[PDB]
């Protein structure tokens, strides 16, 4: 099924009520983040991403409601859940090839900012990761990936995570994946340089070390931390 | 930076210890019936300030009374476009004061926005509802202002792809 | 329309110099001599070694109330949000929990000041006794905050 | 309206019924009219001695002994030509369109008198893009005071022609969404890769000005344009300097439609709010 | 355990006469409406329109069937019920500020109204004119007065007000009683006496009832803390801090039991044991119904006892600011609850 929608999709764009539930039903099915046969990544890998990212950013004359951008983001996110190895991704070399993505990244920063996942529609265990949070990884795990966003966007962005952050209880488990998210943020960029809110993070993640809880969620969240400031040490200094 | 979950329920609790009010005719004036936290004429009726913060920036201040409630609240601002969005949104949402029941028409000095509750709103809305209002407002505005710096941000692309493109 | 005589005496208020107004009563033993409050030495000495849980009662035990003086009353505010401050999270219920009635609501006076004047971490903590402090004490904890005419 | 018009509505609409009256066989009415435009112009239409079939439109430019200098006395003569004559009292230019010696095609004339500020400053633009062309470096920067309080240095180079403006925001919350405006025409040429390189110093000038007594502020902005020869040439300077003219108002402009657009969203917001207190409307 | 919602808003004051077959209600407004008990249904017979103002306080007289008013223009009226409607009487209480409470004596001789003018009006009756004409009491008292009560030596009278205390004061009126026997509060009871102060300055005095026995007060404040005076162990106070919002409301249900209902929205219990010389938390009444978690969905006001009186009572209503009224069964939660005991 993936791969006739996902060739009836590239072929006959004429009709846009079967182009916008083929995006639904593809979104549906790949949402819980089971794996696939290799055959499908003939038309799933990144011919048929860089269709759908020329959707977001250009969109189709016959689109006159724009629903469609919004489900062939909700589509990539869903995607990239079963998709490990952002090196090996098919998406991320959709990314890397474009020319200029800035609507796509506009997008990923209205859902950030909410902490909502569009893909996660259905009310079936075992509950799969968080699909924005696990996009973004996996664009800050190679630095070709990262220069897609604007500077303006980039400070939104830690002005999001850095939130999120400290909002966050212990115990949680999305906290480790804002910090992993972080973690890879401070890699790929260069955000030695500017330090945008920097000493709010710092702040942040001396707390998060002097937390004495002990479930053991929260020692994976310490964990993270060490490793983050054993790797850039100026995370560890006092904010000043 | 602290936690959201303890402040609101920190704030939820002084609340509803606050909202324990009663009608009061006033005794300066001949039969006026005003919030005596407003006009502080009858320090009795005036009950202690106390104070909630996540940091030095947060904080609310539930200046109770026997009939009324103040309720100022300070907004984290970190960078000066976070500033202005706050201080229109706010002017924007007392313009409308008349629709929200609770609301000033200013916000007391020092603070972003204040609530002034009455021992009118409690008999006729629900009590339980309006704190939670209170606590909405708190964990949603710093979601709806970084949604309009993004929106801000998205606005001047467009603005310099259409200066530059007829180049 | 507009108005062309002297309209100058509204503006003088004469409710100032006024004989019915409120007066709030104070403990006249305290004003010669106030109350020592919580001596430093007394805590810090057992601050030094560790015992937390009892320079904890030897901060509740003495508390300035009836007295007028505002430092020692600041005074032992440092102190004891100096105690509250450096203990350990997990300790919190095993403090709160043997204090009586009358020192529950003390602290959550106590507390409610912390709140007035943060440093970096002064507030973190503070919302974790104020956990705890409510799950003990209840909401007329806070009324005797807001009933009370003596501050701290 | 997303970009700005070049070409003034009161002259194009008023030299249009005078016009479309003669032309058939009306009599002419007087006219006496002055008001301005941006960048401190102002014009002023009238009958001569009360000529009632010609009408003059002047225009009062200060700064125009800046553009005296760089051959703007000349760009202006090979376009309009016979209609430029001797100018008003405290007027820089005047025109003449006289209503019984009128041509056919009044549209081309038309057109071209609502463009006479465009058509003054056209000369310092054709003169420096021509030196890259000629290759001629070595010659002297254009400073310009197209407003009291800023500036717009101009100067070229072998590969490239340079435009400063060094604007000012009054406001505090202008400057804010300035840096947010001017930040992305740095990044222009991720989208427009022909487009313009462009620059931005928040409150000291660059380096080739730091000489040239500039201005400093908490206020002040430098704002920098790189012209490659694909829009100095022939075949784009005019829609080039059609643009560049107008950069200073473009960007105030949606500045302040900005604000509205951030006001209109909060009416919004604050509507979303209202929804759940009516929760405790019984 | 009933629950008629007479309307939306408030309920300011309530009053019962003594068959218990009619109400006097305020529904927040300028008026008393008297509803009457019509089977299971209650319809409403009378309206008094006289208040230019909110009305604050009511009490019927059960003897006499004279309802009397306090409202905040600083007035009252005596209703008297000639042929099929009521007819007031008027009142010269001499306040420059509005009423917030009125209580008919035990013998309907007098009646005390309590208001913002920091004193408070004993009134009586005088033929000669048709008036009632009023005394002042008001030596100690610096701020508004919520509440009162009678003593049943029909001259001695508590009070609750704003200055954090509960006086207790000599209502002895020359021209309509003899002087009165002696009490353990004191033998010299003029007009105008302050027998006993309370110590506590923390907290708005909201309720006030005395014993049935005379010989024990209670008070309710704003500082979650009933209090309980006995006059035989020399006006000692006990103390019972809650761990709730406040209370508004009291009555000595028994010598030894009271019940108190406030903006927790249910009524509660409180014991007393002179031996120990403590007040002790008799727990909540009402169960918790099968957000809020009761009949009452708003606060309660006032607090009365309709059969039984305080030696031994058997039913008690809760009037509140949700338009309700709530009829109690007392044994019926003795028996609906195995662990609750009244003392």
């Amino acid at each position: 099924l993936p791969v006739e929608l996902a060739r009836d999709m590239q072929t006959d764009t004429q009709d846009h009520q079967k182009l916008c539930y083929s995006a639904l039903i593809l979104a549906m099915v790949f949402s819980m983040g089971e794996a696939v046969p290799y055959a499908h990544y003939e038309h799933l890998g990144t011919p048929f991403a860089q269709f759908l990212l020329n959707i977001v950013e250009d969109g189709l004359p016959l689109d006159t409601t724009e629903q469609l951008p919004d489900l062939c983001v909700n589509l990539l996110l869903a995607l990239n859940l079963h998709l490990p190895a952002a090196d090996q991704n098919v998406i991320m070399a959709a990314l890397s090839k474009h020319a200029n993505v800035k609507i796509f990244s506009e997008k990923l920063l209205l859902l950030l900012n909410r902490g909502d996942d569009p893909v996660r529609i259905f009310k079936h265990e075992p509950q799969p990761p968080h699909s924005v949070l696990k996009f973004l990884q996996d664009v800050f795990g190679s630095p070709a990936t990262a220069a897609i966003f604007y500077h303006t966007d980039m400070m939104a962005l830690i002005d999001i995570t850095v939130r999120h952050i400290a909002d966050l209880s212990p115990g949680d488990k999305l906290r480790m994946e804002y910090l992993s998210l972080m973690h890879a943020i401070v890699r790929t960029t260069p955000y030695l340089q500017h330090r945008h809110r920097l000493p709010d993070l710092q702040a942040i993640l001396r707390r998060i070390l002097n937390e004495e809880e002990t479930s053991p969620q929260c020692q994976m969240d310490r964990m993270i931390v060490r490793e983050m400031c054993k790797e850039f040490l100026v995370l560890g200094e006092a904010p000043s | 930076t602290a936690t959201l979950r303890p402040y609101l329920s920190a704030v939820r609790a002084t609340l509803q210890a606050a909202l324990c009010l009663e009608n009061f005719s006033s005794q300066v004036v001949e039969r006026h019936n005003k919030p005596e936290v407003e006009v502080r004429s009858s320090k009795e009726l005036l009950l202690q300030p106390v104070t909630i913060s996540r940091n030095e920036k947060e904080k609310v201040l539930i200046e109770g009374s026997i009939n009324s409630v103040r309720v100022s609240i300070a907004v984290k601002q970190a960078d000066e476009i976070e500033k202005i969005l706050c201080h229109k949104f706010m002017r924007f949402m007392m313009m409308r004061a008349e629709n929200f029941f609770i609301l000033r028409r200013k916000p007391v000095e020092g603070y972003d926005i204040s609530f002034l509750i009455t021992n009118f709103h409690t008999e006729q809305m629900y009590k339980h509802k309006l704190v939670d209002f209170v606590i909405h407002f708190m964990e949603e505005i710093d979601k709806e202002i970084s949604e309009m710096k993004l929106s801000v941000n998205a606005r001047a692309r467009i603005v310099a792809e259409e200066f530059l493109k007829n180049f | 329309a507009r108005n062309t005589l002297s309209s100058r005496f509204r503006r003088v208020d004469i409710d100032e110099f006024d004989e019915n107004k409120f007066v709030d009563e104070q403990e006249e033993a305290a004003a010669a001599a106030a109350e020592p409050g919580p001596d430093p030495s007394e805590v810090d000495g057992l601050l030094r070694q560790g015992d937390m849980l009892r320079a904890f009662h030897a901060a509740l035990r003495n508390s300035p109330v009836n007295t007028k003086n505002q430092a020692v009353k600041e005074r032992a505010q440092g102190v004891v949000l100096k105690v509250l401050t450096n203990f350990k999270s997990s300790e919190i219920e095993q403090a709160v929990q043997s204090l009586d009635r009358n020192g529950v609501d003390l602290l959550m006076k106590y507390i409610y000041k912390g709140f007035e004047k943060p440093t970096e971490n002064s507030s973190a903590v503070l919302l974790q006794w104020h956990e705890k402090a409510l799950a003990v004490g209840g909401l007329g904890s806070i009324i005797r905050v807001l009933t009370a005419r003596k501050t701290v | 309206m997303i970009l700005l018009e070049v070409n003034n509505r009161i002259i194009e609409e008023t030299l249009a019924l005078k016009f479309e009256n003669a032309a058939a066989g009306n009599k002419p009415e007087a006219v006496e009219v002055t008001f301005a435009d941006f960048d401190g112009v102002l014009y002023h239409i009238s009958n001569p001695n009360g000529d009632k079939t010609k009408v003059m439109v002047s225009i009062s430019l200060k700064f125009y002994k800046e553009l005296q200098a760089h051959g703007a006395d000349e760009l202006l003569k090979r376009v309009y030509g016979s209609f430029l004559v001797n100018p008003e009292s405290g007027y820089n230019v005047s025109l003449l369109y006289d209503l019984e010696n009128l041509p056919a095609s009044k549209d081309s004339i038309v057109h071209q008198a609502g463009m006479l500020k465009r058509n003054c400053f056209a000369s310092v633009f054709e003169k420096y893009f021509q030196f890259q062309e000629e290759g001629k470096e070595g010659e002297n920067r254009a400073v310009i005071h197209y407003r009291d309080d800023e500036t717009m240095y101009v100067e070229s180079k072998k590969d490239r022609v340079t435009v400063v403006f060094s604007t000012v925001f009054k406001d505090d919350d202008d400057v804010v969404i300035g840096k947010v405006f001017m930040q992305e025409f740095k990044e222009g040429r991720r989208a427009s890769h022909t487009a313009p390189q462009v620059l931005f110093s928040h409150r000291e000038p660059p380096l080739e000005l730091k000489d040239t007594d500039a201005a400093v502020g908490d206020n002040i902005g430098y704002i920098t344009f790189v012209l490659f020869p694909r829009h100095t040439n022939a075949s784009a300077r005019d829609n080039t300097i059609n643009l560049i003219h107008t950069f200073r108002d473009y960007l105030h402009y949606h500045i302040k439609c900005s604000k509205a657009y951030i006001h209109t969203r909060m009416r919004a917001k604050t509507s979303d709010f209202l929804k759940v207190l009516n929760r405790a409307r019984p | 355990m009933a629950y008629h919602s007479f309307l939306v808003e408030p309920i300011s004051c309530h009053a019962w006469n003594k068959d218990r077959t009619q109400i006097a209600i305020c529904p927040n407004n300028h008026e008393v409406h008297i509803y009457e008990k019509s089977g299971a249904k209650w319809t409403k017979v009378h309206e008094l329109k006289e208040h230019n103002g909110q009305v604050t306080g009511i009490d019927w007289a059960p003897e006499s069937n004279r309802i009397v008013t306090c409202g905040t223009d600083r007035n009252a009226y005596v209703w008297t019920l000639k042929g099929r409607t009521w007819k007031p009487t008027l009142v010269i209480l001499r306040i420059n500020r509005a009423a917030r409470c009125v209580r008919w004596a035990p013998n309907e001789n007098k009646f005390a109204v309590g208001s913002g003018s920091r004193v408070i009006s004993i009134c009586y009756f005088e033929q000669e004119n048709d008036w009632w004409v009023c005394k002042h009491i008001k030596k100690p008292i610096r701020s508004t007065v919520l509440s009162l009560d009678w003593h049943p030596n029909n001259v001695l009278l508590a009070a609750g007000s704003c200055d954090f205390k509960c006086r207790i004061f000599s209502a002895y009126i020359k021209e309509v009683e003899e002087r009165p026997a002696p009490t353990p509060w004191g033998s010299k009871m003029p007009f105008g006496e302050l027998m006993f102060e309370s110590s506590s300055s923390c907290g708005w005095v909201h309720g006030v009832c005395f014993s049935a026995s005379g010989s024990r007060v209670a008070w309710v404040s704003h500082d979650s803390t009933v209090c309980l005076a006995d006059a035989d162990k020399k006006m000692a106070v006990a103390t019972l801090a809650s761990e709730t919002l406040p209370l508004l409301a009291l009555t000595f249900i028994t010598d030894n039991s009271l019940v108190a209902a406030g903006h927790d929205c249910f009524p509660v219990l409180f014991t007393y044991d002179a031996a120990a010389g403590m007040l002790s938390f008799g727990g909540r009444l009402d169960v918790p119904k099968q957000g809020l978690d009761s009949l009452h969905k708003n606060s309660v006001s006032q607090i009365s006892v309709l059969s039984g009186g305080k030696a031994k009572c058997s039913q008690f209503c809760t009037t509140g600011m949700d338009g309700g009224m709530s009829i109690w069964d007392v044994k019926s939660l003795e028996s609906a609850l195995k662990d609750l005991k009244i003392k």
